[PDB]
């Protein structure tokens, strides 16, 4: 009864393989999912190719040029597990902690392989 | 009867213009607080007092 | 060096060496946790010291050398109002 | 003050679909290919007729050919097809183009347009900033030779939003968009979006919900049940706001007098003093922990740091992206560019300050406006008047930008590209109209 409702909205919806909203002279060529990172990669390759055939022409507006630059003022340090002002950082696993209770209850008994998980949120998951 | 006018805030900019005639003609210093910012024009003696206090960029 | 116990003042940039810790190789025990701690120090200063300080011709060294030289009345009345 | 539990469930829509058979074969179609929400409608109507989450499912049913119930709120009709629903729109831009053709076929069914050749109407397209050229060639293909559209123009949706709330088209202003996936700040001079000067932040709202998921998972590693990502957006939209100033709040955010009103606890669905311990206050809030109670094992004590997930827009360094925040971008734009120097604002910069528009799907968070005006008056000289504008729905205003360019006909002819120009110039051609993208080179 619940399944037949989904089918009911389905036959309210379906379009056959020759679609009505079609150009009447088109079909589907080859189409694979190409990675967005790969799209940025070969866009970079195309601008690099164009610039290297141009100089031997500053780009006016690309995806790379409109990316925001890094900040010039020093970034504020925060505690990695509690989010407060991280005054201290552990010398073993490089985790910024708030105070003594945090350190002795979390940072010292922390299992290996999760400090990289904490540093991934800050974008310093050094381990690769 | 005297008036006391004061300037408070952070040194964002410190550009000493020389205009020799080795000796700086004037220094343009911009201050900044929570309510806004304001730029000042200062003589050589205030610049020498600034170098006395070891004021750099970012000091209140 | 390694093994020393020191006190670092962040605001004034003053370091004081409290002493070497318990390393066999002066000896003072290792301090307790919770660094960057709030410490309240209560200061008691006599009015004569403020009178000597506020008189600009006398440094604080007149409190020890004992050469104050007839501190005037206007610095004293300024101190009393302050 | 008794503890109240909060349920995280989202119900289903029993009425997903509706359309009208009558249509105008001359009136164009206004579309918005939104990441979080696809918006559709005609020209003559003021508000968009169809709003949809831009998602599809390929529902497989035995004995009935395994292709059912594709696009719309019918995905929200059942929780199972909601869970399997695949939004094709990736990080930059969409990956699966025939999936997009399924969306366009569905909405062309839902405007009720009877098909004449491919499409008998102009199509009003939205498009992200600084698009990859292969993406726009695929757009040219999927429009022109797949759907036979007479004319398509595409531009930055926030620029159309800027035009929508200042319809003269020649005003000077600053627009800051906070979209679903990226957010960006564009300066506009004389109604022309100068795209050499704009900057883009790779955070958006997708990564905000991802950050909230990661923090809530790391805070409670031994949580019994798993909590859904739709429930994460429910929790994000419900309990989140932006601080007036982040720097003095975080010292006070675990003070005991603060936790009475700051902390709200969420209940997951199911069927050595504590005042000295700051872990107890962080993990379990202002009521003592009941370690035996099945409610407390399923209690999600957030709002201890509800400020941290919206605040990463102003500082992307907690997000891991080494990009300057919105405040620094505003410093560089308003005090170093268009002839303005620190201490002397040019007239264009003062006009940009006088008209600041913020828009997008991520502007629904409270507290953004006062933080923006206080950060702006932090660095601007005294007496510089700052006027910042908000919508009733900041996400829905790009569709009104579509309607506004559809109204203004003498401006509409400049933006519209044709089939003849596309075939003459190839897919590597973009009109450099002011309310849209510019050429990659001079």
């Amino acid at each position: 009864e619940r399944l037949l409702f989904l089918r009911s909205v389905g036959e309210r919806n379906e379009i056959g393989f020759p679609s009505r909203f079609k150009s009447a002279h088109y079909k589907k060529p080859t189409r694979r999912h190409k990675s967005a990172r790969q799209l940025i990669s070969d866009e970079n390759k195309r601008i690099n190719a164009l610039l290297t055939k141009a100089n031997k022409l500053v780009p006016k507006a690309t995806y790379f040029s409109v990316e925001a630059p890094p900040s010039i003022r020093p970034a504020k340090k925060y505690c990695d597990v509690t989010g407060l002002k991280g005054f201290y950082k552990s010398p073993t696993n490089n985790i910024r902690y708030h105070n003594a209770e945090i350190y002795q209850l979390i940072v010292k008994p922390m299992a290996p392989g999760v400090d990289q998980e904490y540093l991934k949120l800050r974008g310093a998951n050094f381990v690769l | 009867k005297e008036t006391k006018e004061v300037y408070e805030g952070e040194v964002t900019e410190l550009t000493p213009e020389d205009a020799e005639n080795k000796t700086i003609s004037h220094v343009i210093v911009g201050l900044k607080s929570a309510k806004g910012t304001k730029t000042l024009r200062l003589d050589p003696t205030i610049y020498e007092s600034i170098q006395r206090e070891k004021v750099s960029i970012g000091d209140v | 060096l390694a093994g020393d116990v020191i006190s670092i003042d962040k605001a004034s940039g003053k370091i004081t060496k409290l002493g070497r810790s318990f390393a066999r190789s002066r000896f003072v025990q290792c301090p307790e946790g919770e660094l960057q701690k709030r410490k309240t120090v209560v200061h008691t200063v006599s009015l004569h010291e403020i009178d000597v300080i506020n008189s600009r011709t006398q440094g604080f060294l007149a409190l020890f050398t004992g050469d104050t030289g007839e501190i005037r009345s206007e610095v004293r009345d300024q101190i009393n109002t302050k | 003050k008794a503890v109240v539990i909060d349920d995280p469930p989202l119900r289903q829509t029993p009425e997903p679909f509706d359309e009208q058979s009558a249509y105008n074969p001359q009136s164009p179609i206004a579309i918005d290919f939104g990441s979080s929400k696809l918006r559709a409608g005609f020209v003559n109507h003021a508000t968009p007729t169809h709003i949809f989450p831009n998602a599809l499912t390929k529902f497989r049913d035995r004995k009935l050919n395994k292709n059912f119930t594709f696009v719309g709120n019918d995905t929200l009709l059942d929780q199972a097809v909601r869970s399997q629903s695949r939004s094709p729109f990736d990080g930059p831009f969409v990956t699966n183009w025939n999936l997009t053709e399924e969306i366009l076929d569905y909405t062309f069914h839902h405007l009720g347009v009877v098909p004449d050749n491919g499409i008998p109407n102009p199509i009003l397209l939205t498009e992200r900033l600084a698009t990859v050229q292969s993406q726009r060639t695929n757009w040219y293909q999927i429009l022109f030779e797949t759907y036979n559209v007479p004319g398509v123009t595409f531009g930055i949706d926030s620029l159309f939003s800027f035009y929508n709330y200042n319809p003269s088209g020649n005003k000077t202003g600053l627009v800051i968009s906070c979209g679903h996936e990226d957010t960006n700040v564009i300066p506009v001079v004389d109604g022309a979006g100068i795209l050499t000067d704009a900057k883009r932040i790779n955070w958006g709202g997708h990564q905000a919900v991802d950050y909230l998921n990661d923090l809530m998972a790391l805070k409670y590693p031994y949580f019994p049940t798993k909590m859904s990502y739709l429930q994460y957006e429910t929790m994000y939209k419900d309990y989140c706001y932006v601080s007036r100033n982040y720097d003095e709040d975080i010292e006070k955010i675990l003070t005991l007098e603060n936790l009475d009103t700051n902390d709200v606890v969420v209940e997951a669905p199911f069927t050595y003093d504590w005042r000295n311990s700051i872990l107890h206050l962080f993990l379990r809030g202002p009521r003592p922990h009941d370690s035996e109670n099945i409610h407390e094992q399923h209690q999600m004590h957030l709002n201890v740091e509800r400020i941290r997930v919206p605040e990463v827009i102003f500082q992307p360094t907690m997000g891991g992206q080494d990009q300057a925040g919105i405040c620094e971008l505003s410093e560089t734009i308003l005090l170093k560019k268009f002839g303005s120097q620190p201490g002397k604002l040019s007239q264009t910069s003062i006009d940009m300050v006088n008209n600041v528009l913020i828009t997008g799907g991520n502007a629904k968070v409270p507290g953004l406006k006062e933080r923006i005006v206080k950060e702006f008056t932090g660095f601007l000289p005294t007496g510089t008047n700052i006027t910042v504008n908000m919508s009733s729905d900041p996400s829905l205003d790009a569709w009104k930008g579509m309607a506004a360019l559809a109204r203004n006909e003498e401006q509409y002819r400049k933006t519209v590209i044709s089939k003849k120009e596309y075939e003459e110039y190839g897919p590597e051609y973009i009109k450099e109209h002011k309310l849209g993208n510019t050429k990659y080179f001079e």
